[PDB]
């Protein structure tokens, strides 16, 4: 199950 | 970050015995690349390739392959074109490597 | 060989005009690809690449596909932000990559967590081993680092790495067990080649092995000694490697190759057989 970056800031 | 190339057969080559010719291209960036397998200097059509993958150092790698039958005189090679190269890179197949 | 691992390698490549970037996510269990998402597919969805992943039902594939849709937008906005940080020309060709994953320890808990990014194939920002601090590789990455330190982004990734990453890796190892336990031992042989006046090349081949982890060695009269090629795919899911040495003519029998691989009950020892 891959990470969810969406819950945290974009670069 | 120019592409690294290895050209080799799936099985130890024997003249007249069907095999698979591989060209393993790796260590390149960006991901777009043109790879061709050549028979006596001419591009082989319908060559298959793996899907795009990348390594721990961020560089991409692909395997190109086709069925072939080694012979004494036919010259097989892998030709790579990539934006990091100043010219096409050609690596001959050598059954001892 | 080594700790069990899971990794997700994600890439977004910008495209010209108003076209959205191409986004590709590849998952690995113990260094073998097991899932893939590609936004260029007719119907983009995560797909089982290891056939044992077909043990997962429709809800799994829907959930993972929704996540990839989220990642694709995160990468798109991040690429746009990077364009501004480096003051680059828009509508151009640019690459953003991420690696994330976990290694497991003897207690089935996190041993090491990984979370890093690259822009144009160069390090950009990475989570340190402490899962608390960031390494910004260059000056543009300082902008992201400040933003992420202030917002507490490391805590979110630490929770994923210590929790979900470890739990799902354990589930996949159980489901894939019948395949993951099957090893293919290397078949080895030594070839002899003309080199010069008085010298010969002996090449020790290891073919058709799985996993990829292997050691090839050459010894002279039982003492360690060599050209090595990078391990390469055979095209059938197994790997190849060779190691060669230059040897004096008439002394070929004094050299031994040893092959170490986890599929073998014991390492293989072989020599040139005229």
């Amino acid at each position: 199950s891959g990470p969810d970056n969406g819950a945290v800031a974009v670069l | 970050r120019t592409p690294k190339i290895q050209v080799y057969s799936r099985h130890p080559a024997e003249n007249g015995k069907s095999n698979f010719l591989n060209c393993y291209v790796s260590g390149f960036h960006p991901s777009d690349i043109e790879v061709d397998l050549l028979k006596n200097g001419e591009r082989i059509e319908k060559v298959e390739h793996s899907d795009l993958s990348f390594s721990k150092d961020w560089s991409f790698y692909l395997l190109y392959y086709t069925e072939f039958t080694p012979t004494e005189k036919d010259e097989y090679a892998c030709r790579v074109n990539h934006v990091t190269l100043s010219q096409p890179k050609i690596v001959k197949w050598d059954r001892d490597m | 060989m080594g700790p069990h691992s899971m990794r997700y390698f994600e890439t977004a490549v910008s495209r010209p005009g108003l076209e959205e970037p191409r986004y590709i996510s590849v998952g690995y269990v113990d260094n073998k690809e097991f899932v893939r998402f590609d936004s260029d597919a007719e119907n983009p969805r995560y797909e089982p690449r290891a056939p044992w992943m077909e043990q997962e039902g429709p809800e799994y594939w829907e959930r993972e596909t929704q996540k990839a849709k989220g990642q694709e937008q995160w990468f798109r906005v991040s690429l746009r932000n990077l364009l501004g940080y480096y003051n680059q020309s828009a509508g151009g060709s640019h690459t953003l990559q991420q690696m994330s994953g976990c290694d497991l320890g003897s207690d089935w808990r996190l041993l090491r967590g990984y979370l890093q990014f690259a822009y144009e194939g160069r390090d950009y920002i990475a989570l340190n081993e402490d899962l608390k601090t960031w390494t910004a590789a260059d000056m543009a990455a300082q902008i992201t680092r400040r933003k992420w330190e202030q917002s507490g982004a490391a805590e979110h990734y630490k929770a994923y790495l210590e929790g979900e990453c470890v739990e799902w890796l354990h589930r996949y190892l159980k489901n894939g067990n019948a395949t993951l336990l099957r090893t293919d031992s290397p078949k080895a042989h030594v070839t002899h080649h003309p080199r010069s006046k008085g010298e010969v090349t002996l090449r020790c081949w290891a073919l058709g092995f799985y996993p990829a982890d292997i050691t090839l060695t050459w010894q002279l009269n039982g003492e360690e000694l060599m050209e090595l090629v990078e391990t390469r795919p055979a095209g059938d899911g197994t790997f190849q490697k060779w190691a060669s040495v230059v040897v004096p003519l008439g002394k070929e029998q004094n050299y031994t190759c040893r092959v170490y691989h986890e599929g073998l009950p014991e390492p293989l020892t072989l020599r040139w057989e005229p």
